């Protein structure tokens, strides 16, 4: 039943800078006072973001396929964003896991789901209810089920500073899905700001479908509705990073090889 | 027991640790059919 | 996961609830979590 919202605008696909994010934890182990190497597939330094400016004429719910993954990332203020429509074929007949929340808890489901084209949490500003959560269409050849944390959650509409913003990282891997958890207090009017925050090896999934589209999910605030918000776009690349960790355990510096002759020098 | 079957009809390979249990009436460019249609078939096959 | 013979010890770390290795040099993990809530350093050179 495809609930479709129609004031949905097309940005001009505004353009930001990947300057230092998408650092995560490669290893699952202690290292300390070292310059370790990996090759994997890492958020280039200084690339491009393909940023949506979400406002309140502005409305940016597209689907996007995977490709490599994403760096992801949205400044929300009491969490908008809850939801990733992980799908096959966006139809009745596609290998889908959903990514949502009961707003305590995290409700992840990867069955064949009816995908309508636009199903939309009608959230209201100043409670926040999922009244209008029919996302749970169908159930045919259905596949996985997963029940997280339950932990502090929020729905309804707040500004003033970006005040979570939510660092994700989303990286298919040899079937698996990984996910990764950051967290930092920004403040722009926007936009991006200056800064790197190292990204938590947090859910490792042993779903295994062919993940092809995705969307994003929001809060339609019921006709949708958004705050001054904004969400980010970035892609992944095979490249090569030296990381810098220190006696704390923490990431200090990290220096791409493929980005500059001296970054590549460094990494050399 | 033609119970269970396998499939035989597909744009390619694979990554590890992946399952499409999508019946895609399979055309060499997409192109979604119905057979009997020509390069249209099921990929349902069954065991013997 | 893992064997060996050695001289333990205490940790000191600031260990992580993912985590149990320490590979302090290069991969030789000198550093292990117990599995029963120990954080014990395993300096492996008993005496040579």
């Amino acid at each position: 039943r495809c609930t479709t919202f129609d004031d949905v605008q097309a940005p001009n696909y505004t353009q930001h800078t990947s300057s230092m994010r998408g650092v995560y934890y490669p290893d699952e182990i202690f290292r300390s006072d070292t310059l370790y190497l990996t090759q994997d597939l890492f958020l280039p330094f200084y690339s491009n973001v393909t940023g949506f400016h979400t406002i309140n004429h502005t409305f940016g719910n597209p689907v996007i396929p995977f490709k490599d993954g994403i760096y992801f990332a949205a400044t929300e203020k009491s969490n908008v964003v809850r939801g990733w429509v992980f799908g096959s074929t966006m139809n009745n007949k596609s290998q889908s896991v959903i990514i949502i929340n009961n707003s305590t808890n995290v409700v992840i489901r990867a069955c064949n789901f009816e995908l309508c084209d636009n199903p939309f949490f009608a959230v209201s500003k100043p409670m926040g209810t999922q009244t209008h959560t029919m996302i749970f269409d169908n159930a045919f050849n259905c596949t996985f089920e997963y029940i997280s944390d339950a932990f502090s959650l929020d729905v309804s509409e707040k500004s003033g500073n970006f005040k979570h913003l939510r660092e994700f990282v989303f990286k298919n891997k040899d079937g698996f899905l990984y996910v990764y958890k950051g967290y930092q207090p920004i403040d722009v009017v926007r936009d991006l700001p200056s800064g790197f925050n190292t990204l938590k090896p947090i859910f490792k999934l042993p779903l295994g479908i062919n993940i092809t589209n995705f969307r994003a999910i929001l809060t339609a605030f019921s006709i949708w509705g958004t705050s001054a918000a904004a969400y980010f776009v970035g892609y992944l690349k095979p490249t090569t990073f030296m990381l810098k960790y220190d006696e704390n355990g923490t990431i200090t510096d990290a220096v791409d090889c493929s980005q500059n002759p001296l970054a590549e020098l460094k990494c050399s | 027991n033609y119970n269970y079957k396998y499939r035989y009809l597909r744009h390619g390979k694979l990554r590890p640790f992946e399952r499409d249990i999508s019946n895609v009436p399979f055309s060499p460019d997409g192109k979604p059919c119905t057979p009997p249609a020509l390069n249209c078939y099921w990929p349902l096959n069954d065991y013997g | 996961g893992l064997t060996g013979t050695g001289v333990l010890t205490p940790s000191s770390k600031r260990f992580q609830p993912f985590q149990q290795f320490g590979r302090d040099v290069s991969d030789f993990t000198d550093s292990v979590r117990d599995p029963k809530t120990s954080e014990i350093l395993d300096i492996s050179p008993c005496s040579f």
